């Protein structure tokens, strides 16, 4: 319908008028979070049997 | 050949020998064969050797008539015991088979009924 | 302290499984069914003769419990919610005998769906009396919408009703063969289609489902023993 | 030797008492006088008749099932052998086929040990799969566990009986109470193994034909029929065996008291044959409703039968009587003993090893195992 | 003599108990010729 | 035709967004994570097997205590398990057996469920009487309930097959805000760590980022080829992963407004049903239609492990808040805890 | 971004010929089964024809069989519909509809009023 296409153009203008950072900066932030929390991840390396509640 | 008269004279030697050994066994034990079967085996063995010495093959009708006289002399009134290994009569054996059979199909039909 | 709390959890667990045992015998005893069809296919008339997103209909035949479900307030996109009915006993597909081609395409999608590959389909070729009136009239011919109908002959294995025109028999059996060609293409001995010439006011529709469901359960037990 | 001589002297005393207790032959024409030939007792026989009697058991090479013949000619004279002119009885059939029967019995003896050993091995591995992989669990498999256990327990008792009791003559002559206890458990476990075949036949008939919808049954009745009911024919036979035919270690088969156990067993297996006819009848009906080819119908229908004959024991009812012929009896022995002793191996291979539901579970769970 | 198929194992065991010399060496056959009974 | 101009202007804006995203794509995620060491072979084992469900399990959700979990099965039962002792804490019979989703409130006092009944039912677990009874039935959706997630004891966000999402006030039972951006059945939603935003995945091969308090669609993410069946936020809230029927998993960045990585293999030809990150976000666990669960390296797109314990389609999975264990639900009516 | 754009068609004489083309992008064209659907004025969406992934399996609706021909170019990612002997009954907006899931034999919801994997359509008018 005419109203359906008009709201589609309205939504695209709000999505286009956003500030986007570089992918290299976004990729570095995702890596930096993993390195800073890899020690607190029990799934990366098996925790000792004395600390696993599902022993 | 065979000399029947020679055998008939020699037979009283085995019959009388067995009759004297039956003197050690009282009239009470004259019925159970298990008491005197060892002497009955040697007495039968005597008639076989005596016939063979006179050239006659054992068993022979003259030696059979002599063993029958000895058998009638001692074991006349004694009756043969009941067979230890023998099936019961069919009046008892048949119910011992048909009753478990009908119980099988009755239980088999009950399972089909009472399971569900 | 530690002994009283864990023991209270074990007694609560055994009480739950005690109730789950009663729920298991009830769930395993009832047979669930899915009713599918167009808006004017006649399925709603079969329900009343026996908002909310799904309707429930419970009937009992020979003390055997059935639970038929009807799709209510759901959109025409079925590829997602139809996966919930992969464990039903059978899918009752009602077709009004180009709405016929649309039903043939929907039947092909249900029959060839990965999650519905082991689900049998009870095919209710509904509106047999309305089909006879159109064939006897001769105004709306089938061969213009199905060119293979002109060269189609009635199978000798057909069981026509007494006092029915052969033109109606050739018409209704041609529509049945259109659905059977899809079912016999990818059957693989896992599921089967049970076609039936039914009417909206037919009292035999309940007996047809009960007899077809008995055949489905029989073929399942035969498959578990690898006899068929 | 000493025991065989005692049986010979025992039969000699019975004849001389019988030859004096029978009425005098009053039939017309000439007859043969009663006589004791040394091994078997003979009654008055008319002239021109070939007498028949069963062979005694005085010697180890004699076969009691064979026949002994003594002939009179047209006159009242017994037959005389032309070599010696001696009154001679025909005992040739007593030991003519004994050396060959003993050689074939040795093959069947080791065929039983290997057949039951292979059954114990495969069924233990088959039972371990149904116990370990709970995913395969159901009422059908539950009854399979009890059916498999009967084969294992039956094969174990048979192997023990054939190794410690059969080749031990000192144990049989001693006649201890222990060998009679082992025979009791042998008859009990044999009946339970056969009755559980009926339980599966009843269960499969209930699912396919009588009660398709429920699919949930109380398994108590199957347990009582499979394990409890076989105690009825076993004890009744054991009581009558201890009274009427109390042979050494209960090894004799000449007594008809064995049909107290084998009678109901045959009746239970016949019911499975009738259940087989109904199952295949429903099967070919489903195939006729699917319009499949006749050649494809025959192959799967026959294959369905051969799949059910090890589980239901149909080989016992289709071949229930051994032929008296020597050539047919030998082939019957090698065929029946193969089917009987390898029955546990056949059921384990068909219903567990060749079962696609079990295979797909093994191939999937093989990584975690 | 139980001749049923279910008695096959019992017939084989009963035969080898008496007619096999306790699995020993084969014994000379019993003479049943003209010079016997 | 003015609609054709609206069709023309839409293509101009989509071409502008595409070029705007291409200008920010200087280097890919694989080039940045090319020198980091791989996680290695991840070999998790099934520590617990939760048995009791009578039908296929459609959804599950861990509690905030990382011990209790609720599971939804199509037999009409909600079961709350104690993952430590495998004991069942509660068994909630449902009015409608066609449940497709379930949620566990962060306070642990309420559970939610919904499905083909188009109603999100709230159940009170902390009643003083000791029983569990439904406290509120949230109605208003015109399609089946696909997912629901609690914001608090009084607010819950739901997704439905009517192509819309809704924010509910549990006290009044009325929709506070409605999200009407998607064109296909919305299959799943994931809340941000701060609960200010949430992402949804629908059957239009697109994901959308929503503002909870504003009620607006801020960003629309494309790249998938088929219906998106699952979605999960990255632990930091700046990214999310999606699972679709195209046998691929994709990682999208909010600040970059584009896809960063694709997780797929030539041997995988089945759709993804559930996705979830590890505690640190380094591992991306995904459930598949081939009865298996694959553990992906979120930074290197390498398959690090496989969870093969279920006998049917894996319909749902979830990682505890403390990251100690991973639960997996499947159509075989069993739940499995993996460590 | 899954995109389907229909081209060709327009006004044609009764009995004429037209060739519709659908340019596909954003997905692996060779892994999806394609469909042609149309919507006549005052009528609902109707399935016309489909073609398998490779092109061996081809089916048409009864009204267009013998007159329409469907084909696909996997190298060009283009779907074709050769329409010959066009009748005024064929006047409708023709859409190219892709099946929702790849490597699937079933094709659900391609005729639904709101289907995502469907182009905007092209107008085909057959009149004298
Ligand atoms: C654990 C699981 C795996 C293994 C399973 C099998 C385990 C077997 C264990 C030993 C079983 C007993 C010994 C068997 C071998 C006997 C050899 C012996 O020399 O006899 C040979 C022959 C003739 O004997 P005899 O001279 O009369 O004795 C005269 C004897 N005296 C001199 C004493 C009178 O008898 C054999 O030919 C019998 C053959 C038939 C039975 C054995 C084979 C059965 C089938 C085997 C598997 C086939 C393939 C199956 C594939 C699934
Ligand atoms: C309630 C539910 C749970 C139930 C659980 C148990 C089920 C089974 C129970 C069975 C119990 C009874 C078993 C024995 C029955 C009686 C057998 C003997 C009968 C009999 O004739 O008695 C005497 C036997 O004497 C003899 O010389 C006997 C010779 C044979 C002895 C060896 C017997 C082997 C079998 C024993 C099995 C016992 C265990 C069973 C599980 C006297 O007989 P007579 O006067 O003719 O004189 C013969 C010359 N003396
Ligand atoms: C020594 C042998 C030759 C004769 C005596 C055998 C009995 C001591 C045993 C052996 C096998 C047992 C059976 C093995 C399995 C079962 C199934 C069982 O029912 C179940 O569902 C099992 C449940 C469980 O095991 O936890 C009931 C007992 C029963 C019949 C047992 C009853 C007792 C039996 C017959
Ligand atoms: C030959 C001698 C050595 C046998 C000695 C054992 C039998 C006399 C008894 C002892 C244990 C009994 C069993 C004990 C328990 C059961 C379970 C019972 O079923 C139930 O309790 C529930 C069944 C269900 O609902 O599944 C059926 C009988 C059975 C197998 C009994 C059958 C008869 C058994 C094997
Ligand atoms: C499968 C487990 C049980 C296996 C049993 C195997 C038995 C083999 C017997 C071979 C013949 C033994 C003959 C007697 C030997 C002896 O007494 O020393
Ligand atoms: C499971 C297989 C073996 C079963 C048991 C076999 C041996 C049974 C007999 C053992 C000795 C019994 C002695 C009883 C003596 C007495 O009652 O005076
Ligand atoms: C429900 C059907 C039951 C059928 C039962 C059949 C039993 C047959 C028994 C045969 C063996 C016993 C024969 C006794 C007579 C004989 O010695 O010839
Ligand atoms: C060595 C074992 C041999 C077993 C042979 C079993 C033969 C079974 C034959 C069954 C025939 C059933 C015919 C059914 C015909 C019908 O009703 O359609
Ligand atoms: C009812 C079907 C199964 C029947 C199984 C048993 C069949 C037996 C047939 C032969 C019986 C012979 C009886 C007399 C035997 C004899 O004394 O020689
Ligand atoms: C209901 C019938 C079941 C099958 C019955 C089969 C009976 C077979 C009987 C023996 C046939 C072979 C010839 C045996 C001759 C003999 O007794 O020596
Ligand atoms: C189910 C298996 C059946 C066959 C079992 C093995 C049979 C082997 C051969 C047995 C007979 C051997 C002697 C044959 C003599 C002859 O040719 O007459
Ligand atoms: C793998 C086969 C399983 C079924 C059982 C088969 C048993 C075959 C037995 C064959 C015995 C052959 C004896 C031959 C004796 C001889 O002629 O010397
Ligand atoms: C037989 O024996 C008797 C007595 O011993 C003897 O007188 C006779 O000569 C023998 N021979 C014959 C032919 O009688
Ligand atoms: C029978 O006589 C023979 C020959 O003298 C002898 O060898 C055998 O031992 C005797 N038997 C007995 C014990 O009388
Ligand atoms: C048979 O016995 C009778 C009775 O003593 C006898 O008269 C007859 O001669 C005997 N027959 C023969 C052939 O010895
Ligand atoms: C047997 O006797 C007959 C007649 O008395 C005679 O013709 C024959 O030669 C004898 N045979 C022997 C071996 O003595
Ligand atoms: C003894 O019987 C066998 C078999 O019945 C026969 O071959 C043989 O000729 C018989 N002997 C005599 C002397 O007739």
């Amino acid at each position: 319908s005419i109203a359906q296409a008009r709201k589609l153009v309205e939504q695209l203008k709000m999505e286009a008028n956003i500030d986007r950072i570089k992918v290299s900066k976004a990729a570095a932030d995702l890596m930096a979070y993993c390195e800073a929390h890899a020690k607190e991840d029990p799934l990366l390396t098996p925790v000792p049997a004395s600390e696993n509640p599902f022993r | 050949g065979c000399n029947e008269t020679g055998m008939l004279e020699r037979l009283p030697l085995c019959g009388k020998a067995f009759a004297d050994m039956m003197g050690k066994v009282d009239v009470w034990k004259w019925c159970n064969l298990s008491e005197f079967i060892v002497y009955y085996e040697s007495f039968t063995n005597c008639t076989e050797m005596e016939a063979n010495v006179v050239g006659c093959y054992w068993p022979n009708p003259l030696a059979q008539g002599f063993i029958t006289g000895i058998h009638r002399q001692f074991f006349s009134n004694c009756t043969v015991d009941r067979v230890h290994l023998e099936d019961p009569p069919d009046e008892v054996l048949i119910p011992l088979i048909v009753i478990p059979v009908v119980l099988t199909v009755a239980m088999a039909g009950l399972v089909v009924w009472r399971s569900k | 302290d530690q002994r009283n709390e864990e023991k209270a959890q074990r007694e609560a667990n055994k009480k739950i499984e005690k109730q789950l045992q009663k729920d298991k015998q009830v769930y395993r005893a009832t047979h669930r069914l899915l009713l599918l069809g167009a808006g004017e296919s006649g399925k709603n008339t079969i329900v009343k003769q026996m908002t909310s997103g799904i309707f429930e209909t419970k009937f009992q035949v020979d003390k055997v419990n059935f639970h038929m479900f009807d799709v209510g307030a759901q959109r025409d996109e079925r590829r997602k919610w139809i996966q919930c009915f992969n464990d039903v006993t059978a899918i009752i597909f009602v077709v009004a005998s180009n709405r016929l081609q649309a039903a043939l395409k929907l039947f092909d999608s249900i029959w060839n769906n990965k999650w519905l590959r082991d689900t049998s389909v009870i095919l209710f070729l509904n509106k047999q009396d309305l089909l006879a009136e159109k064939v006897l009239a001769g105004k709306s011919k089938i061969e213009d919408y199905f060119p293979e109908f002109a060269r189609y002959t009635t199978p000798e294995d057909a069981t026509p009703e007494p006092g029915e025109d052969p033109r109606v028999t050739r018409a209704k059996y041609f529509i049945r063969d259109e659905f059977l060609r899809i079912s016999t293409a990818s059957g693989d001995g896992r599921h089967y289609c049970y076609p039936h010439f039914t009417c909206a006011v037919d009292t035999e529709n309940i007996r047809r489902v009960f007899n077809d469901c008995r055949d489905i359960i029989q073929r399942m037990h035969l498959r578990q023993y690898e006899l068929l | 030797y000493v025991v065989g001589r005692k049986k010979m002297m025992d039969a000699q005393y019975k004849c001389y008492d019988r030859m004096q207790q029978l009425p005098a032959y009053q039939g017309e024409g000439p007859y043969c006088n009663r006589t004791w030939d040394g091994w078997l007792c003979w009654d008055d026989t008319p002239a021109g008749v070939l007498s028949y009697q069963f062979c005694p058991d005085y010697f180890p090479d004699f076969d009691p099932s064979e026949k002994v013949t003594k002939y009179c000619d047209e006159k009242g004279v017994w037959f005389k052998h032309p070599e010696n002119n001696r009154t001679w009885s025909n005992y040739t059939m007593c030991n003519a086929f004994t050396p060959e029967k003993l050689k074939n019995a040795y093959v069947l003896y080791y065929l039983a040990i290997v057949g039951h050993s292979l059954s114990i091995f495969t069924l233990v591995i088959s039972l371990g799969i149904f116990v370990f992989f709970r995913s395969l669990g159901c009422q059908r498999v539950t009854l399979h566990k009890n059916m498999f256990l009967t084969y294992i327990l039956n094969s174990m008792i048979i192997i023990i009986h054939l190794v410690e009791v059969v080749p031990n003559g000192e144990l049989v002559r001693r006649d201890p109470v222990s060998c009679k206890i082992l025979h009791f458990f042998h008859q009990y476990m044999m009946a339970c193994n056969y009755f559980w075949m009926l339980c599966e036949g009843i269960y499969l008939h209930t699912l396919i034909v009588v009660a398709v919808f429920t699919e949930k049954q109380r398994l108590r009745w199957y347990y009582l029929l499979g394990w409890g009911f076989p105690l009825v024919p076993t004890t009744i036979h054991a009581i009558t065996r201890a009274v009427y035919f109390n042979d050494n270690c209960w090894l004799s088969v000449e007594t008809h008291l064995l049909y107290i156990i084998h009678g109901p067993v045959m009746a239970a297996l016949v019911v499975n044959f009738f259940f087989l006819l109904n199952i295949v009848r429903v099967l070919v009906t489903k195939m006729r409703e699917t319009h499949e080819a006749e050649s494809h119908m025959y192959l799967k229908a026959v294959k369905a039968t051969m799949i059910l004959v090890p589980l239901l024991g149909i080989q016992f009812v289709v071949f229930p009587w051994r032929p008296s012929n020597k050539m047919l009896g030998k082939i019957y022995d090698y065929v029946m003993h193969s089917l009987i002793h390898f029955q546990g191996f056949f059921v384990a291979t068909i219903y567990c090893f060749c079962n696609n539901e079990v295979q797909t579970t093994v191939k999937r769970q093989w990584a975690q195992f | 003599k139980c001749n049923t198929a279910t008695c096959a194992t019992q017939r084989l065991a009963n035969f080898l108990v008496h007619k096999s010399n306790n699995f020993g060496p084969i014994l000379p056959p019993t003479n049943v010729g003209s010079n016997t009974y | 035709s003015e609609l054709d101009q609206l069709r023309q202007e839409a293509e101009q804006l989509k071409n502008q967004i595409r070029d705007a995203r291409k200008a920010c794509a200087d280097a890919t995620l694989s080039q940045i994570t090319n020198n980091i060491d791989p996680v290695g072979r991840i070999q998790m084992r099934t520590r617990r097997t939760l048995r009791g469900h009578l039908a296929k399990i459609y959804a599950m959700h861990w509690g905030t205590d990382s011990r209790l979990l609720v599971s939804a099965s199509q037999d009409g039962k909600l079961i709350i398990w104690d993952s430590y002792t495998t004991n069942k804490v509660h068994a909630i019979p449902l009015r409608s057996s066609w449940v497709m989703t379930c949620a566990y409130a962060p306070s642990g006092n309420y559970v939610a469920c919904g499905g083909l009944d188009n109603i999100c039912s709230i159940y009170n677990l902390k009643t003083r009487e000791g029983n569990v009874r439904v406290s509120r039935e949230l109605a208003g959706h015109t399609g089946y309930l696909s997912c629901c997630r609690f914001l608090d004891d009084n607010q819950i966000v739901t997704s439905s097959g009517d192509t819309t999402c809704a924010l509910w006030d549990i006290e009044t039972g009325q929709q506070t805000t409605t999200f009407t951006g998607h064109t296909g059945d919305v299959m799943s939603l994931s809340l941000a760590p701060d609960t200010r935003l949430f992402v949804s995945g629908a059957c239009d091969a697109s994901a959308k980022l929503w503002d909870v308090r504003e009620g607006m669609c801020r960003q629309t993410f494309t790249g998938h080829e088929s219906d998106i069946n699952a979605i999960c936020f990255f632990p930091n809230g700046n990214a999310f992963a999606t699972g679709s029927d195209d046998a691929t998993c994709r990682l999208f960045d909010l600040r970059a407004d584009q896809e960063l990585m694709t997780y797929s293999h030539d041997n995988i030809i089945c759709g993804i049903t559930s996705v979830s990150f590890s505690k640190s976000g380094r591992l991306l666990l995904a459930g598949y239609d081939d009865f298996n669960c694959n553990v992906w390296d979120a930074l290197k797109a390498d398959r690090a492990g496989v969870l093969a314990g279920h006998d049917n389609r894996v319909s749902c999975l979830g990682v505890t808040d403390d990251g100690m264990a991973v639960a997996t639900g499947s159509w075989d009516s069993f739940l499995k805890i993996w460590n | 971004q899954v995109q389907l754009q229909e081209s060709g068609g327009g006004l044609v004489q009764p009995g004429g010929s037209l060739r519709l083309s659908c340019a596909a992008s954003g997905f692996t064209f060779s892994n999806y089964k394609m469909n042609w659907v149309r919507q006549a004025p005052g009528k609902g969406l109707e399935w016309v024809s489909d073609i398998s992934q490779s092109g061996a399996s081809i089916s048409y609706t009864g009204s267009v069989k013998g007159r329409f021909t469907i084909s696909r170019d996997n190298a060009k990612n283009t779907l074709y519909l050769q329409m010959n002997s066009l009748k005024p009954e064929d006047t409708a907006v023709y859409y190219c509809a892709r099946c929702p899931a790849p490597f699937t034999r079933d094709c659900f919801d391609v005729t639904s009023t709101t289907y995502a994997y469907r182009g905007q359509g092209t107008q085909v008018t057959v009149s004298s």
